[PDB]
């Protein structure tokens, strides 16, 4: 006798979904949407390579410890890579005034072109190529932070300083100084001879006024003495002031800041891998169309949204028996 | 299943078929064969293709990531930018997960749903012509070769016809 | 339909009944016309009117506003405080149109519901006395005056009668 | 209910039966007696344990709580902080509040589909052999002694019979 | 034969609304919670005006920046509305110190009663009259802030100030106060005789001592000199001292706390408009009884809530065709 | 005739539960999921007992105001309860610098060894036994905070101070000390001879210099002196070094950092209660299996999820009627 059945599809699908009613349920086909891989290294971002500071940080690169040389003139970058604790830093102990608002500024900044603000040759009346020291080394021999001059006295005087900068360039200016600590009134007049002294910096927004404070300190990098940094933003048309009387470091080189754009600092100790992404995390790149990952917090470019699952899979079929 | 069709009424799947997710299989004079519903398969493959458009696309502005750093006396700030960075992430991940759950029980009984309703299309147009064997079958009163199968496939079987 | 009553086993909907959602079209010895169901048609009113309340009471307390002003120094913390506002804005927003569109399909399977509900409130009724025509009608193996239609609208109809 | 059955066809609940959430009231030539259906009672049993652990577990890693300190010059970043923690709070508790209700309803719509699919496998089963009351209830076209009765309830009910 | 039909409602409605498994749907009944209009106005919050600095800021207004004498002694207020970039600021240039958080301090108050706290007839051994300039021009001549005093010596003397005041008020007291940094030892000594100045502060809370800081900067207004700024909430009860031998800008009004509730600062180009709201936002004023609106995410008032979407309709009836 | 009925479970539950489309729904069975009730108790966490400071401040317990003697070496905590305005605080008013840092360091701390770091015999050449006040009175008598000394000069002299301290210990050691403002020069060489002063602070990573201010302030516990305090982390092998010609109130003892883990500050006016717990909150402690309580957002332990509701409550069973 005639007849028809009305049924539905199987097949042979092992894939399983989770329900708010039932877990592990066995259906025809599903759809993961959750990317779980990462290549394990840092690529460029759609073609710009990323700058990868090595055993620098961001004070010694700025600064210019002569450790860290291999970044004198750095090109375009897409992000920055920094060690969780770089070797290379201040090699002469001390530490840099708001710097986690500095390199909170760099990370909306794609290029520099430093330039020299201030030439060495212009310190007629002061020792511009004795500040050095062991702390410092380069090559064996003593040196310095390169794109700042520690200057100290000329022939038992040191004529109190008015330098001034304006910025004629159409981009911000990065501006870095800073002020040498000593340990005592000997080494005071030893370095300058002025016993009492100052550092005063202006500009439109700038009312520093800075005195060194002398102190019995424990030896850092074999040094009891302290180097604090400052810096400032420059803009277009505007000038800096400076009047010192001595323990002024003064800046040779600043940073035109040529390209703003979205970066970030990403903490990694993974080194550059000669690939290229669209998506970046601190441990490895990501090359996915699922609309999801869980692969780090922290990312950079065209990317999957971060989830703490390890699992995520849709249902698209039915259930199978 | 929630509509009691899918491993229900109708015991298990066919193996057979392989054409659609909803279909036929009729036994006459002329043989055997399978035969996938296009119309009802097609309109379940719009609908989960849509639900999961719908997923990817309500969660594209999520939260994003940033780092920042703090020194060494900006602890509180620090914890407060961790404690709110952990506390989307919670959110989001519970949004997820939760979504996913919850879906993915609408979609298995939405497919239970398609089966019972075209189990009843057929009932509904074989009424007194035919006698339910209550497995999701269907026994003629009378001879349906493979032109009148046609015609409960597609929706247009005809009954003026006697049954007795 | 998810329950195969609206657009399904009743094609289409009546544009002449306008005293509310579902309802009944009789034809008999005194004439035709429409009347509406409302013991369904009010329950489904309450239904969709808590569902609505339900929906604007939930999300009273939500994400507020208030502007914070940082200076040129502060932008870390500026940042955070833009990230996190904008950070519950997002969930929030998500969390409505989410909420919208899942009620939305409850709702529309949910008229579904209480029609093939209604469907079989007569069918239950008129068990022998009547044949299933379906397509959402009913016709009779007697004769269902006006008084009787009233008896299966109000749902006391009566059984004890003859059928051929 | 969505599915027509509970407070529906069926008008009533049975204070009598104690063993089960479904079951079955049977009146033969032996006598009278609830008996519940293990097999939909303890799957239904399965769900709602899951249904509830489920709930528990997706908000185990909710936000938490911790205190902050903040001076006199601080007001700004000690209002944040209280802004996004009153802001986790509302979307956890909206979150809680919102999930609560919506399975509330499923889970209530998961029991009247559970009866509704009971009656089926049952009404699937004593196909021409027995009338369907409209009410929940069975009248048979033969004599169902005890034995007779357990075959319907366990699903091994034997059609190869006469029935007028 | 006689029969019966079950069937559903339709009508000629063509309001759709959106499903996770179907988009645009036709329904019968639907029902929008979406508020997407506001009346582009900025106006009171339930009868009471909001104070509308025009082209002055919170500090021209506070200080008294001669241009700001519109507001001298404002009248209570629902909210405050300021400029992105109010161009009557610090008309002597300088800073505002603590700026933000006296702000944030601003949105929960509603109500100030300026008083005098210090006449200028008692400055008995300093010029009190004397302290006015071109950067603060009133009426085509020079002029200064008018809450506070820019006092100089008199007779070539500054005797130095031990000056206090008791607040006897029931009220907490702002109290504001500032200090003048010089260009030169020269301006030092021709405004206030005494070459090494500094300003001393205190109150219960308050451990304060300020010293001038001579630098050569850029002219802002006019000025290379700054003017530094300080406040401090002054309890009921409690005093405040003052001593100081020169560059010293002496309170002369101050402001009791007479009002505290909710409030806020908008950024706002928009000026009054003559109406009346419950729920105000930077744009424009809203007058509805939906649950959501997405006008502006900084509302004031009793308000719906805020969200991106640019649509949120329910459905109420049932599909339509 | 012989027939058979399918129905549904009922019984005598009044129980409820809403919906989104009804409330107040009477169901068979249902499952209470929030907590409401805690024991009003402050309770040990897990066996161990919280610090209880009294009427004692943190600053007030670690500078060791002579009226919290009761916590001269404290016992491991694990949480502690600190009043909301604890009575017996800075003894001899001032202030205390990154109180609120500080604070927040204890929150990660569960036990201090508090070491002599700096005997009060080795003062060869000041006096060490002389630095008492009437605002810091122990029975009766003057006195002063116990873990640091108010130094005064000996035989009309004050000899410039270097000495310093090498933390040999494996623990991070917590150190503090301070500086006091006279009201004047009198007072000044009174105390300590020389009347221009200074500390100097020095580690690895400290370079500080304090001077002390001269004002007039008003009396506060009958004092127009102020002490103002200073602490730092002193990490293992680092030293500490002091150089001061006056007004140096140096350190006498110092707290080793001991055990770190997760810990706080519970703002409560509630005393020890004398039970045991595994989740405390500032108002009462909770026992339950709930996944959700109401009681307070502040939780310290392994309790259940905050939450806003009133009432939660999930349906098991179906509707009862
Ligand atoms: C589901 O399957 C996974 C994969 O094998 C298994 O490890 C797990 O125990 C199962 N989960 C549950 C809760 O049944
Ligand atoms: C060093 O300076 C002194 C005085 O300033 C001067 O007399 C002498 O000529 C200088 N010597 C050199 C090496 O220039
Ligand atoms: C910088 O130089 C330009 C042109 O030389 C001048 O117009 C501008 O005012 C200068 N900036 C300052 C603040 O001196
Ligand atoms: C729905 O309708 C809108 C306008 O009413 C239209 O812009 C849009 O293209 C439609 N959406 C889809 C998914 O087709
Ligand atoms: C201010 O004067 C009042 C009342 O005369 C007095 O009691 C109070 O102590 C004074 N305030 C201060 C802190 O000097
Ligand atoms: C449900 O019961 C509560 C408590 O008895 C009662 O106050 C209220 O009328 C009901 N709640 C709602 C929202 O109808
Ligand atoms: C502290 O003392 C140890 C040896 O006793 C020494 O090795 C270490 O370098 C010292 N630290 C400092 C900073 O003096």
């Amino acid at each position: 006798s005639d007849q028809i059945c009305i049924g539905y599809h199987a097949n042979n699908s092992t894939e399983q979904v989770d329900t708010i009613m039932e877990k592990n349920v066995t259906v025809t086909h599903a759809q993961d949407i959750l990317e779980k891989t990462h290549n394990g290294k840092l690529c460029d971002l759609d073609g710009v390579k990323p700058l990868i500071l090595r055993d620098c940080s961001v004070a010694g690169w700025l600064l210019g410890n002569p450790m860290c040389d291999e970044f004198l003139n750095v090109p375009e970058w897409s992000y920055i890579v920094e060690k969780i604790n770089p070797v290379n830093d201040l090699c002469y102990p001390g530490n840099f005034n708001d710097y986690e608002e500095l390199k909170h500024l760099l990370s909306r900044i794609n290029h520099f072109e430093k330039i020299q603000i201030i030439p060495k040759s212009s310190w007629s009346d002061h020792e511009a190529s004795s500040g050095v020291s062991s702390a410092c080394p380069y090559q064996g021999r003593s040196s310095f932070f390169r794109n700042v001059v520690w200057l100290i006295k000329k022939n038992n005087t040191y004529p109190t300083i008015k330098r001034s900068y304006n910025n004629t360039n159409q981009e911000d200016l990065l501006v870095l100084w800073g002020i040498h600590h000593p340990n005592d009134a000997a080494e005071q007049t030893r370095l300058y001879q002025n016993p009492t002294t100052y550092i005063s910096v202006g500009t439109s927004t700038l009312n520093q006024r800075l005195v060194p404070k002398l102190a019995t300190r424990s030896k850092v990098n074999g040094q009891s003495g302290r180097m604090e940094f400052f810096w400032t933003i420059l803009k277009p048309n505007d000038a800096i002031n400076f009047e010192s009387n001595g323990n002024f470091i003064a800046p040779e080189n600043a940073y035109k800041i040529v390209k703003k754009g979205d970066s970030t600092i990403m903490k990694s100790e993974l080194e550059y891998g000669n690939c290229n992404t669209k998506c970046q995390t601190p441990i490895g790149a990501i090359n996915s169309s699922m609309p999801f990952h869980n692969i780090h917090p922290l990312t950079i470019g065209e990317c999957p949204k971060y989830v703490k699952s390890n699992r995520l899979v849709l249902a698209t079929g039915l259930r199978n028996s | 299943g929630l509509f009691g069709a899918i491993a229900g009424f109708i015991e298990g799947g066919w193996q057979g078929m392989v054409d659609g997710w909803y279909g036929y299989h009729h036994s006459n004079e002329q043989g055997s064969g399978y035969a996938a519903d296009k119309e009802s398969t097609q309109k379940a493959i719009d609908g989960v293709t849509n639900k999961v458009n719908s997923i990817i696309d309500k969660m594209n502005t999520q939260f994003e990531a940033v780092g920042r750093e703090f020194n060494n006396l900006e602890r509180r700030i620090e914890n407060l930018n961790k404690k709110m960075e952990d506390g989307f992430l919670d959110v989001w991940t519970y949004n997820a997960e939760l979504l996913v759950l919850m879906e993915n029980e609408r979609t298995l009984d939405f497919h239970d749903s398609n089966v019972k309703n075209l189990y009843d299309k057929v009932r509904l147009q074989l009424r007194d012509n035919a006698k339910e064997l209550g497995n999701g079958c269907f026994e003629f009163y009378h001879r349906c070769d493979n032109e009148c199968m046609e015609s409960v496939r597609n929706g247009t079987y005809d009954y003026p016809q006697y049954s007795e």
